[PDB]
């Protein structure tokens, strides 16, 4: 598994033992996506949600017949500090998956 | 269709059976439902697990990197083997298909145990429990969308 | 042609209080009478049962058991789509209801039955309903007749 | 002869009668009564009947009465919904509207024919009926846009002063329908 | 004509026969033969010859009889499902009363009046194929509880002998029947 | 108005010995000749066929080739409900058949087809399917004629 | 009486005529004039005239004429996909089939009997038009092949040359069809 965020959590994220890379703008995070993806291996990508909040659909050319890659949005350091409500990512969540938008 | 009187039969048969059906897929989509909205919670509570875990390794990392210094945080991150790409055996939910990941990684036998080095290991460590908590926030969500997609096409 | 909209059903149905409908699928699987209880209906009830010519716990009786068995039939045809395991416990109990109601209610072959050991059978089988399940039927019933055990019967079935 | 409305009797009468009261089996298997559809019923008499409306009943009841018919068709659009996610899952705005129309269902439009007093109603007992259910909704919404949870909406004393009104007598209701008043204008802006 | 059973001829003899066989063209045109619809048809006689059945073919034959009826019942019954939600969205347990309604369908009902061996069939060769067909049935529920998947219990090399029984000879079939029930006995105990 | 229950086409049903049914839906899309299959009939067939007549597997191969196509026909109806991405392998096998049956064997055109090349079409359609499914044939005509590839015969 | 194509006279009619010409109220209400059903409606002397429109319009019209039916066809095959599970669940290889049987229909079909010009048209124009749409949909498949989504090709700015292409006068066509055909090619080059 890779994980795609700032280049100062790149080191630690490779310190774990883990695939890290990293990137600034995001034109770069859509290209590194789908240089990621066009290999095989790679079961889990992490993309920071600063830079590329909906990975799944930036890149979704290139898995729609194979769904072997599991993208997930994660939180940056930034936000790992300034805070964060999960309510609201879950109420999108309810939106993409239902659409309703009726929950509390 | 031929106008017959058994015709006529067949076809108010056949209003019977899409009436039934369609009470029947009604009940379907409520008992999907209901476990849709109880995945949810668990999917909340595993994403603030999630930020928890990642408030204290980042802090560790940051600490590490100022005061230890970038160049031998960097080596000690060469000095790490790599992870495989562990298994993603396969899970039935409702009748259908999903990989489930896992989460043993060789704990231990990475290179470089203990030595010189005092709040890059202390990083370390905090990285791999942030690493073990993404995959269950991986297996999750993925769950639920699968839910999602099942309560679209009864719909 | 199994068709109620034919003169002959249609005209009786203006004149006479209710109907007793057998059932076909009922029949091919040997249950014997094949009276089917769901569209079957009696319009003079009311004034015959109560207190003082039967039984008092007759009409709650009644529409508890129909309420029940409505609910089974239903039950029964999701499983076959969800499984038996995506089910609450409830539903479970439902379940079983109509399967034992269809087998020792309806199927009583050429016995003679009472209307004291019928109520009895039918005491008998919503027992296996937990309590306060039974909504139709009030307090004080239900602390007189709850709780007889199915095996009485099951000496005959 | 089978709830089919497209019989030849159901098409003469429709062309000539002024009022259609359709009754239905699905409200008296919730013992509901009177079970009359109030979807499908239809009075042609409304329009002619307004001069000697806001003359012998209160100015305001003709445009009163477009509120409790607004009011009961909001819900047969959230018809779509209730049936996907349970109730209590709805946001709050739409919780009011389902609460004030399940009470007007259950206290408005149901009546005892068999009680002493429910059996028969004035038109002024109505006529404040619908005026304290018009009172309710509007605070209740004023509340709501002040951030409010709706739980404590659904547990005030007003509520069963509420289901209270059809029992009074039709002499001792002013009394009662006064006090109402005074309560409900009361409880919502006490509350922060 | 037309094939209209609302004929009065055909319902003035619905009324004085003691059996109805009743042939479909549904079943005719995919050369589906004898092509009698088994929904449509009764016979009254069926309870009167029970004491000749027990005493000439077997003491537990009307039981197998009313198990075979009892399953093609299920099979009807749960083929409302099928025509929604398509065949492969049942669970293992029904798509095993689907399969075996099938098997009966195709090899019990059907009967080839121009083969040498097939045109005539006695009692007791039927008997037979009866017994073999609910002994897999029941042999294919066990396999289920013990957690095999249905999709390579119809691939069992058995039923190509349960397939062409039809077509065994009088004279041969006694040996056929215990070859074939040994065959059953042990390919479900090797299979799991 | 293409009614076979009027009484027109009822009676000469009923006094002749068979009867050969176009089919609209088939000449739509250009097939000549439109002869549907299943509504078909011929009472006389069994006098003029078998060993000594025409070949000893011409009876056999008309039941299976009648069999087949209805289940394709059966199947077309099912992908109208759930799409042919749901379908099993087999019943796409099945599909597949009753789609190059209507492209290769039905539609001729004015050329004159002998017996054994219509025969040797009909084997070549068959092993579309696997050897298992054709129970209507016995294992000496399939052992003798089985294995044939259309593209083999065309040019 | 009631659009009902069964009755007596239009049944004789249809054994005598060589050609049948079938309206529809569908296309009648969403003003899609002049209403003829492409799907039922049929004729018998088109194989006769073959010999004279290879000399007298041109020595291809009949592949294009069935070069188009084949697309009609494809998208009233598609049109049973379409409606209940939702256009963009297809690929690009039949939403490009669907909005080139879209572009057949408004700008080729569709004629306007009360304008000045489309009133009448004459074998030629429809013989350019029909060759502009085929060459339009063979470069977009190319180009769809060359994998480029297909909303950049719905937004190119030729396809506004197709739609007003039938109001284009007689006198004009000749030097409009020209730059349209080498303006198409240019588009599709020009294109990423």
């Amino acid at each position: 598994m890779a994980v795609i965020a700032d280049p100062e959590t790149a080191q630690g994220f490779r310190l774990a033992g883990l695939e890290g890379y990293g990137a600034s703008s995001a034109e770069e995070a859509q290209s590194l996506l789908e240089t990621l993806v066009e290999r095989g291996g790679y079961a889990l990508v992490a993309v920071d949600e600063a830079l590329l909040p909906d990975p799944e659909r930036a890149v979704e050319r290139l898995m729609r017949g194979r769904d072997l890659p599991v993208l997930l949005p994660i939180a940056g350091l930034k936000e790992a500090f300034q805070g964060h409500d999960v309510e609201g990512y879950m109420r999108e969540l309810v939106r993409k998956t239902i659409g309703f938008d009726i929950k509390l | 269709v031929s106008p017959t009187r058994m015709n006529l039969l067949q076809r108010r048969g056949q209003l019977r059976l899409a009436q039934k059906g369609v009470d029947l897929l009604k009940k379907k989509r409520d008992a999907l439902v209901a476990e849709f909205f109880g995945l949810v919670r668990e999917a909340m509570e595993a994403r603030k697990a999630l930020d928890q875990a990642a408030k204290e390794a980042y802090a560790a990392l940051l600490l590490a990197q100022a005061f230890d210094g970038p160049e031998v945080v960097a080596g000690a991150a060469l000095g790490v083997p790599p992870l495989e790409g562990v298994e993603a055996e396969v899970e039935n939910v409702w009748g259908s298909k999903v990989p489930r990941l896992k989460a043993t990684f060789p704990d231990g036998a990475l290179l470089s145990p203990v030595g010189t080095p005092a709040y890059t290991l202390e990083a370390s460590r905090a990285f791999r429990r942030y690493a073990e908590a993404l995959i269950r926030v991986a297996n999750t969500e993925t769950r639920l969308k699968k839910i999602g997609e099942e309560i679209k096409k009864t719909t | 042609d199994d068709d109620r909209t034919h003169p002959i059903p249609d005209l009786t149905g203006y004149i006479t209080e209710g109907q007793i409908q057998l059932s076909r699928e009922l029949h091919r699987k040997g249950i014997y009478p094949p009276i089917d209880p769901l569209p079957s209906l009696s319009r003079l009830m009311n004034n015959g049962v109560g207190k003082g010519k039967t039984r008092e716990d007759h009409k709650q009786v009644s529409d508890q058991l129909y309420s029940a068995y409505a609910n089974g039939v239903d039950i029964r045809k999701l499983v076959a789509i969800i499984g038996e395991d995506a089910l609450t416990e409830n539903d479970r109990r439902y379940l079983q209801f109509a399967d034992a109601f269809e087998r020792f209610f309806i199927n009583q072959g050429q016995q003679n039955r009472s209307i004291e050991e019928s109520l009895q059978i039918a005491w008998a089988l919503l027992s296996m309903l937990p309590q306060g399940e039974l909504k139709r039927i009030s307090k004080d019933h239900i602390g007189k007749y709850y709780g007889q055990k199915l095996e009485e019967i099951w000496g005959a079935p | 002869p089978g709830g089919d409305m497209s019989e030849p009797v159901t098409q003469s009468t429709l062309r000539i009668v002024g009022a259609f009261w359709r009754l239905d089996a699905s409200l008296a298997f919730r013992r509901h009564f009177p079970a009359i559809n109030w979807n499908g019923s239809y009075s042609l008499f409304t329009s002619a009947l307004d001069p000697w409306y806001r003359e012998n009943v209160a100015e305001d009841y003709p445009e009163l009465r477009d509120a409790i018919s607004e009011l009961l068709q909001r819900e047969a659009g959230l018809q779509e919904i209730v049936q996907l996610v349970g109730p209590d899952a709805l946001q709050d705005a739409e919780r009011l509207v389902i609460e004030v129309g399940r009470i007007i269902r259950e206290d408005f439009l149901q009546q005892n024919a068999y009680h002493e007093v429910d059996a028969y109603c004035s038109m002024k007992k109505a006529y404040g009926i619908m005026k304290m259910i018009l009172a309710f909704y509007k605070e209740a919404e004023a509340a709501i846009k002040r951030g409010v949870s709706i739980d404590e909406i659904l547990q005030l004393p007003v509520l069963e002063r509420i289901g209270r009104a059809r029992y009074v007598s039709e002499e001792e209701f002013p009394a009662y329908f006064e006090e109402a008043m005074k309560e409900i204008q009361g409880a919502f802006k006490a509350l922060a």
